[PDB]
DNA sequence: ACCAGTTTTTTTTTTTTTT
DNA sequence: TCTGGACAGAATTACTGGT
DNA sequence: TAATTCTGTCCAGA
């Protein structure tokens, strides 16, 4: 067992290649000529389950396996992941099926030889619990022997009990406590090993040893070399594995790495809810723990730290001032709920904005009706700050010594030299997820960069008075970094290559699937797509393989509306001897006056399909589909279903046989093969009442098919099994997602779900707004379903299951002559509204949506008005900072950024990258029309056809025609790159963009063309005085400061403005203009107010227009005036 | 006839089929003190009920301390206890209404007394069995109208004995297999009790949601309807009750229109005003006085906030509750009304403003502006809407309850206070005692209604004349055409039960192509199975609403399938026993209903109110005084509009005295 | 205006790992 | 074990379309 | 201290 096992090996001789092969290698191909190697990609596979979706996964699993092979011989990590453990286990057993049975041309491709070396590549890395039960005893002896441990009596002693244990921990409540009994010892006895490998006793492994330590730990295997395959759940790839060093996090090394997913969309929910469950954290006492300890400990002169405490630097000198501004050292004191999604979205509980007051003699901070919201919203940025730092830190440790071990220890020591040891845990959950965060520089939070919630989440603090203490209170604080989709676009950039095989891995719903809008604009040509003759391939090969026409196979579809007079005579047969229908449906079946019109409808939907299957002739298998389980807890409706079934066998004299309680613990227990031995074996029908959830991915439900019960009525439908015939589709219900690992969950799962809708374009701003408010009040999960079903989102979830049931209805080739499909009538408008391509529809979803019989205008509107309010708050918060002193240094980069952007892109071709909330899609190309007050509130925007004769955005409103025509400015701004005329594009400026900024940037680029064309300088305002003046003019033979304010209309302040200036630089001289406007009025000169004055006692001079709108002269008299003024003195 | 009422009419009972039938005895304690009497009573009956086959037994005339006990024919009462007097009786001894509840409470058995299952509810954890919910029928002697008799139909909850001592020793009541019935036995383990004394279990007076036969089943009519059918079944025509009809001379209709103008003529009266919102709860949740004021503001009325209350403005005190007070020093409002003594406002609780669903609740706002309007008018001592005309020269009396709670108050004078009109002003005093004595003379027998029990009754009185009007709610419960609907939903049921054959809508669509239905029956078929017939479930979505649809659907009946009609058109009159407003001069009777078309789901029945009074003939002015529509918010009233004033005056006084 | 059929939010089951 | 009379609790204070 | 009207428990009393 040796590579050189394939040293003879043919690796150019394969089996042929069907259509989904060819569809998964060459747009790989394709990708790795374009973006190259190592540059990683998400390529969704919409493979129709049973049609060899599992088979062609698993070919390319094992052609990456010899590629591996031929790359060492001539001289990566592969893995499997799905949510569910028993398809896991089942993929890895077919893989080795695989590697056992492939042939080609007639003869085995893998002698014994190879097909060992092949299997013994592979990994499986189940939870810690069931590795340990997993291990025979003479392993854990020869562990425990081997690195000596056997002499610690307490591990021999547990490990004496759970041997003990598992011989006859047959009862399942024994079994629960073993299973928790050995996740408990694993994780001890890991630790030990961890610990002994780590210092200088180090074991060295080898012989029986090793194999009993790689058996224990298959992670071992994956770190020494001795196997890159590895098959295991998403829950424990998130996790990460332990291997006799450290535990490893895949997510942390991801580079070059391989990673097929089944069921991609599944994922979505699975990361949400691994990411939903970190710890809600007392901002008020982090701050204090890292100031106080930051002041403590201060440097170390050592190699190892070399370049470290320039990257805390910045933090230490943040930390102080925010200290020293709200006065930490004070004690809090007066539950209040805030929400924030980092921006533009700030709820809060309280009904008046709670502010934050220091009392120096109490030596306390008061808290009653500085902002509080300001106070966290501070406090956040800093702890996130603090554990970005930590990444970076974490890194360049490592470059000093030169990322799984080193990555923990770097960790520990930089902690310890800081003595930060109690955010040990938070920096850990933090580097897991958040540190494999790409768009560290992608996002800042800043406008100049690519602004998304997906990589920037949510935050929701809890303030409450401190438990044992009341005198004072605490802000515990959760949150989400990134959402699902912000994650594996991470894993996509970090160089990982991943296949999202399942039908529906796109089906638009950012609730129940990655946001693909998203994921799209976030990747590019790594987001990888099928063509349209590689889909069709696809589809020519379904259709071979499901050849329904011209085998004669119909599909009869039908939908329910609900049956009161059918159930009513159901219901007065069942107890004849009763009176009234509402009594035997309240007193029987036990069904309360709040829920009894309900029930009324789906029970007797359900019978009229069940009534109308058993009078088919032919048809054998049913599937009931429901939202609840008919199980014990429902006995009362069971016990009337088997009456009418009962009754209607009789009455069409046909055997039926009912499965009330189908259900995963029913399939744990009992086994859904007592369903296929049943049809193998009697005559008659079978009717199944299950769910979706119970039907989920893996659940086959085949039966062996007998051709003497049979009757002639199955084809074969290829070019021995069969499936379901009859199927009875209940309108899915429940479709917004919850966690229930804590209250805390939940909240960041519901608020999740209402910014993912809101960054989609599915709800409106004041929609995401309001129902944001109604979730942080508590609304019910009633109340948020209404609120969902009003988005297409939920429509498209609900033809997503829809889709996802019959496809796993279908899973075999003989079908027979006629399948009925009953659809709950509520199914009917949400199917009519499917619209996609059907080139990879299944037969039984076309013909239900044929027999039914997202816009993006709706999303349009939406994302205009969420652009604007995200840049009218952003603006907001960007000028607020400018007028405060010591954070001018990154906010005026910011601005000037943002300026030149506007001026130099006023319209873009593509939704650009960075800058992405100063547009929005037109709809109009190049011009549009909008209402809604700039200083009021942002949700009242309205944009294109909803407001005609509303205010336009355009080249025409700014003036930019009339002003670059024949002046010096066009000189300017053609050597700025300044656009002379905006290109007519989709993307445009927002109202707040194009009003607040693009309009004085304008003016102001004017005013210096035409001021430096008479021998005028400028230089850059001082931070103190920033964006308060344009800038500051310097001219040959003054020596008196002067200063420029070009703004229209005023846009009493004035005065402020000018003592503030003087105040801190003497006397000075202002210059008021606009650039654009008429010569025909004077030019005015004023004393710090707006009334005038004689030229020579004023001190400020407004020249009225610049420049004349007209024909655009150069009012030279006005540039001479104002110079002959500066030169009086 | 007039509209029906549980009013028993007559009760035809053949007694010597009874005799035949039945055998019943008299029984009375011999020789114990009446004062012990009733502590042997606690036995008295169950020894009877251990005594052998005793189908029921009846109170008689409380003077007496004797029941009336029923057993079969062949069998003889035989009671150990030799300090009892016992007596054979025959039927024609008995009132006929006594003799008829006997036999109520025989029919259980025959198929404490009648009871039939409704509804049940399962119990919470931990626990099994039902909440059974029944309808009691009963005979009960009407004081009002002299001891005549009335049908009740009363609601009453059993519970398993297993879910104190009093209540382990209670009738350990049992229900039946079928379920029809509820019957008293050993060891039944039923109690008739519910889990609280809130959450009161109701069942409806009529259910026609659907115009549902079995859904009209579980109402208190459609029990009534099968206690009917079940009393002839177990006594065919030897035992039967005919309610009574009230005789109908003036029955004025609401329709939304006529209330809608008085409430728009209201609100105007008000816009005149100012009005002012306080808030003196502790945790202030100022969301309830903008919740308020926003709902004020869709009614176009002046209003504002302010954090005390304004004398000479309409000021609304949103006040903590009560039940959170332990005493009247800790309730800000009382410590308010204290303070400012001559103010007109109103108060209310802040939770109240939201409805179950959350959404604001606008008739709280409503019901407030209109008290806000009525205490004005008493306060300034004239009206600012229009009151038709009253009777002249009359006076208005209502005794008021004193604080204390004993029992003595039942017989303690009152308080008595009085208003009049002279020309347009509103006098209201303090009755003198001369005038009570007067009062009380004049009033004669009825003296009682106003001067004795804590049921005291205001009083017109004509002082000129001596004549009085007291307004009784004599308990009478009216009844809509129960018979009629119910088998109008039973040919409805039967009609709904058959599929429609397609080759009818095709016949239907070729016959008449100008119908407007066509368009819906064309989409409908087109989504259907040419073979199957159509239930009448596909034809819900086309109303019996246009004159093209009321054709179709006519047009389907002559075809021997009736699925849809009219039931609640005035032509028919069925819902007119609980519809706007009543009165009968003559007899002087009057109720009040509802307003508009009848809802498919009435939970109450009107009650027939009784006008005692001395006059030969009643003064028309007097019907003049129920022409309100504000009194009792949007719905016609039963109190004369000067008893509300006077109310409201009474009730400003309190925190003077 | 008036008079009579229509009418009312949503409606769970399931999973993995580490403690 | 009957029974009726207080005494708080519960529902109702529509909606909408066709004529 | 939403008001009115109807009504379900409940308890003492005859
Ligand atoms: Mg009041």
């Amino acid at each position: 067992v040796s590579i050189e096992e394939f040293t003879h090996f043919d690796f150019q001789l394969v089996p042929e290649p069907s259509p989904l092969d060819l569809v998964i290698t060459e747009p790989l191909k394709n990708h790795i000529e374009v973006n190259g190697v190592k540059s990683g990609a998400l390529l969704p596979l919409p493979f129709q389950t049973g049609i060899g979706k599992t088979y062609t996964a698993l070919n390319f699993l094992l052609q990456q396996m010899l590629e591996q092979v031929r790359s060492e011989l001539k001289e990566r990590l592969l893995y499997y992941v799905t949510d569910s453990v028993d398809n896991v286990v089942s993929a890895k057993a077919d893989l080795l099926k695989l590697i056992e049975k492939q042939t080609v041309k007639g003869e085995p491709r893998f002698t014994l030889e190879q097909q060992e070396y092949l299997k013994a590549q592979i990994v499986h890395l189940p939870n810690q619990s069931e590795q340990l039960l997993q291990c025979s005893d003479a392993v854990l002896n020869d562990v425990l022997i081997g690195f000596n441990l056997n002499a610690e009596r307490d591990v021999q002693a547990e490990w004496s009990a759970i041997s003990g244990l598992r011989r006859h921990a047959s009862n399942p409540e024994v079994k629960i406590s073993l299973n928790r009994q050995a996740g408990y010892f694993y994780r001890n006895l890991i630790d030990r090993l961890q610990k002994k490998q780590k210092g200088a006793d180090r074991v060295l492994l080898s012989g029986s040893l090793l194999a009993s330590v790689e058996t224990l730990l298959p992670g071992e295997k994956i770190r020494n070399g001795s196997a890159h395959v590895a098959f295991l759940t998403t829950s424990k790839f998130l996790k990460g594995f332990h291997n006799t060093r450290s535990r490893y996090s895949p997510l942390r090394d991801l580079s070059g790495a391989v990673l097929i997913i089944d069921e991609i969309d599944k994922q979505n929910q699975v990361i949400l809810s691994e990411l939903c469950k970190q710890q809600a954290q007392d901002l008020i006492w982090a701050i204090r723990t890292l100031r106080a300890n930051f002041r403590d400990h201060q440097l170390e002169s050592s190699p190892r730290y070399d370049k470290i405490e320039d990257l805390f630097e910045p933090l230490r000198e943040r930390l102080e001032e925010f200290g020293t501004n709200w006065n930490l050292a004070f004690a809090f004191n007066t539950p209040v709920r805030l929400f924030s999604d980092r921006s533009f979205t700030h709820v809060s509980s309280a009904t008046h904005k709670l502010s934050l007051k220091s009392d120096f003699l109490r030596r306390k901070n008061l808290i009653f009706s500085g902002l509080l919201t300001r106070f966290v919203n501070e406090a956040d940025v800093i702890y996130q700050w603090f554990l970005g730092t930590m990444r970076k830190a974490v890194f360049q440790y490592w470059e000093n010594v030169r990322l799984e071990g080193t990555f923990q220890e770097a960790v520990q020591s930089l902690l310890t030299h800081f003595n930060l040891q109690e955010f040990e845990s938070a920096v850990y959950e933090s580097f897991d997820t958040r540190g494999l965060r790409q768009s560290a520089g992608g996002k800042a939070n800043k406008l100049s960069s690519s602004k998304s919630y997906h990589h920037t989440g949510l935050k929701l603090v809890e303030v409450a008075h401190n438990q044992g203490t009341r005198d004072t209170v605490n802000c515990k604080a959760s949150f989400l970094n990134t959402s699902p989709s912000g994650v594996l676009a991470d894993m996509v950039d970090a160089g990982a290559v991943i296949l999202g095989i399942s039908a529906t891995a796109r089906a638009d719903t950012v609730i129940h699937n990655f946001d693909f809008k998203y994921l799209n604009e976030r990747l590019g040509n790594k987001l990888l797509s099928l063509s349209r003759e590689q889909k069709q391939r696809v589809n020519n090969y379904y259709h071979s393989r499901r050849n329904y026409k011209d085998n004669g196979v119909v599909l009869t579809v039908k939908y329910l509306n609900s049956r009161d007079a059918f159930l009513d005579a159901l219901l007065e047969e069942y107890k004849p001897e009763a009176r009234s229908s509402h009594f035997i449906l309240n007193h029987y079946l036990g069904i309360a006056e709040s829920e009894q019109a309900f029930v009324r409808s789906w029970l007797s939907k359900l019978l009229a399909s069940i009534k109308a299957f058993i009078s088919s002739p032919d048809n054998r298998y049913m599937l009931s589909l429901l939202n609840r389980t008919l199980d014990t807890t429902r006995q009362n409706i069971n016990d009337f279903i088997q009456f009418c079934c009962d009754k209607w066998a009789k009455e069409f004299n046909v055997k039926t046989k009912t499965f009330f309680g189908v259900n995963a613990d029913w399939m744990r227990l009992v086994g859904y093969d007592e369903i296929s031995k049943h049809l193998n074996t009697e005559l008659g029908k079978v009717v199944v009442f299950s769910t979706y959830a119970s039907m989920g991915a893996g659940k086959n439900p085949d039966y062996a098919v007998n051709l003497a019960l049979e009757g002639e009525s199955l084809i074969s439908v290829a070019d021995l099994r069969s499936d379901i015939d009859s199927i009875y589709l209940e309108k899915p219900t429940q479709l917004l997602l919850s966690d229930d690992y804590s209250h805390t969950a939940n909240q960041l799962c519901q608020f999740h779900q209402i910014l993912s809708l809101q960054e989609n374009g599915e709800l409106s701003p004041k929609s995401a707004e309001n129902w944001c408010r109604q979730q942080l009040m508590g609304m019910s999960r009633e109340r948020s379903l209404q609120q969902y079903h009003q988005t297409s989102d939920y429509q498209s979830a609900v033809r997503k299951y829809i889709e996802q049931a019959v496809g796993r209805a279908g899973r075999t080739s003989l079908k027979r002559k006629q399948i009925l499909l009953f659809v709950d009538s509520g199914l009917k408008e949400i199917l009519a509204e499917e619209s996609r391509d059907p080139s990879l529809f299944s037969h039984e979803y076309v013909a239900l949506v044929n027999k039914a019989k997202d816009r993006a205008v709706r999303r349009l509107f939406n994302l205009a008005q969420r652009n604007n309010k995200d840049g009218m708050l952003s603006i907001k918060a960007l000028v607020h900072r400018l007028h405060n002193q010591p954070a001018s240094k990154s906010d005026i980069q910011e601005w000037q950024d943002i300026r030149t952007q506007l001026l130099r892109y006023p319209t873009v071709a593509f939704q650009p990258e960075r800058f992405n909330r100063l547009y929005l899609q037109s709809m109009t190309k190049g011009y549009y029309r909008y209402q809604g007050n700039l200083d009021g509130d942002p949700n009242s925007f309205e944009f294109f056809d909803r407001v005609p004769y509303g205010d336009m955005v355009s080249e025409e409103d700014c003036s930019l025609a009339t002003l670059v025509q024949n002046q010096y400015v066009r000189p300017w701004f053609e050597r700025k790159g300044f656009a002379c005329s905006w290109q007519k594009e989709a993307n445009v400026m927002t109202p707040i963009m194009f009003t607040n900024i693009y309009k004085g940037a304008l003016g102001e680029q004017a005013v210096e063309a035409v001021l430096t064309a008479f021998d005028f300088t400028f230089e850059e305002v001082p931070n103190s005085i920033y964006e308060r003046f344009d800038n500051r003019v310097i001219f040959a033979g003054i020596e008196q400061p002067i200063w420029l304010d070009s703004k229209y209309w005023k846009h009493e302040g004035y005065s402020s403005k000018i003592a503030l200036v003087e105040e801190e630089f003497g006397p000075s001289k202002f210059i008021y203009v606009n650039a654009l406007g008429d010569t025909s009025k004077p030019i005015r000169y004023l004393n710090s107010c707006f009334v005038e004055t004689s030229p020579q006692l004023a001190k400020v001079i407004e020249i009225p227009a610049l420049i004349d709108d007209s024909n655009a002269d150069t009012n030279r008299t006005a540039v001479q005036e104002l110079i002959k003024w500066l030169h009086h003195s | 006839q007039g509209p029906l009422s549980t009013l028993i009419e007559q009760i035809s009972i053949d007694t010597d089929w009874v005799d035949r039938s039945f055998a019943i005895y008299c029984v009375s304690y011999k020789g114990i003190d009446f004062s012990e009497r009733p502590k042997r009573l606690v036995t008295l009956a169950s020894e009877t009920y251990k005594s052998g086959s005793v189908y029921c037994l009846v109170k008689g005339a409380n003077k007496e301390a004797c029941y009336w006990v029923l057993l079969p024919k062949d069998s003889k009462l035989d009671l150990k206890d030799t300090s009892l007097a016992i007596k054979p009786s025959s039927a024609a001894e008995l009132p006929t209404w006594q003799l008829a509840r006997l036999l109520i409470k025989a029919i259980p058995k025959v198929l404490e007394g009648l009871y039939y299952l409704v509804k049940s509810k399962k119990l919470p954890k931990d626990h099994s069995g039902y909440e059974l919910t029944t309808v009691e029928i009963d005979l009960a002697p009407c004081a009002a109208l002299g001891f005549k008799q009335t049908l009740s139909m009363g609601t009453k909850t059993f519970s398993p004995l297993s879910w104190q001592k009093k209540a382990r020793f209670a009738t350990r009541y049992q229900l039946d297999d079928v379920g029809k019935l509820v019957s008293k036995s050993i060891k039944g383990d039923y109690i008739k009790k519910p889990l609280y004394s809130n959450a009161k279990n109701r069942i409806q007076a009529i259910d026609i949601t659907k115009e549902s036969y079995s859904g009209f089943q579980l109402s208190k009519v459609g029990i009534l309807e099968q206690f009917m059918q079940d009393l002839k079944q177990a006594y065919g025509d030897s035992v039967s009750v005919k309610l009574q009809r009230i005789p109908g001379e003036k029955h004025r209709f609401v329709s939304d229109t006529i209330v809608k103008n008085h409430y728009v003529g209201l609100f105007d009266a008000l816009k005149e005003h100012r009005l002012v919102i306080c808030d003196l709860t502790e945790n202030q949740d100022t969301d309830a006085a903008l919740t308020l004021l926003h709902g004020i503001e869709h009614l176009d009325i002046n209003a504002e906030i302010a954090e005390v209350p304004i004398r000479g403005a309409l000021n609304i005190l949103i006040v903590g509750n009560k039940d959170t007070y332990k005493s009247d020093e800790e309730d800000p409002y009382q410590v308010y009304r204290k303070k400012y003594q001559d103010t007109v406002f109103q108060s209310c609780y802040p939770e109240r403003l939201w409805n179950r669903q959350g959404q604001p609740n606008r008739h709280v706002v409503e019901v407030l502006l209109k008290e806000l309007l009525i205490k004005l008018e008493v306060h300034t001592r004239k009206h600012l809407i229009e009151y038709p005309s009253g009777p002249e020269r009359c006076v208005y009396y209502m005794p008021q309850r004193p604080k204390d709670e004993s029992s003595e108050v039942r017989d303690e004078p009152w308080p008595v206070y009085a208003s009049k009109l002279v020309g347009d002003e509103w006098q209201y005093t303090q009755a003198t005692q001369e005038e009570l004595e007067d009062i009380e003379l004049d009033l004669g027998n009825d003296k009682r209604h106003v001067f004795h029990g804590f049921e005291r009754s205001p009083v017109i009185y004509w002082p000129e004349t001596g004549d009085y009007a007291i307004f009784i709610d004599t308990g009478i419960q009216m009844l809509p055409e129960f018979e009629a609907v119910a088998e109008r939903l039973r040919e409805l049921k039967e009609g709904r039960s058959q599929d429609v054959p397609i080759a009818l809508l095709a016949q239907f669509i070729e016959e008449n192509p100008e119908s407007k239905v066509i368009n819906k029956l064309r989409a409908i078929l087109s989504e259907w199975d040419d073979v199957a017939p159509l239930p009448f479930d596909e034809f819900s979505t086309i109303a019996y609403k246009s004159s093209d649809e009321k054709q179709f659907y006519d047009w389907l009946r002559e075809q021997g399938f009736f699925l849809k009609t009219s039931i609640r058109g005035q032509s028919e009159g069925f819902f007119n026993a609980s519809l706007g407003f009543f009165y009968n001069r003559e007899q002087g009777m009057y109720f009040a209903g509802g307003k508009g078309s009848p809802q498919s789901k009435i939970e109450t029945f009107s009650h027939l109110y009784l006008i005692k009074h001395s006059f030969d003939a009643l003064p028309e002015e007097v019907e003049n005084l129920f022409d309100v529509y504000h009194l009792r918010h949007r719905l016609p009233t039963v109190t004369p509009y000067p008893f509300k004033h006077l109310r409201e005056y009474v009730e400003m006084q309190r925190f003077r005295s």
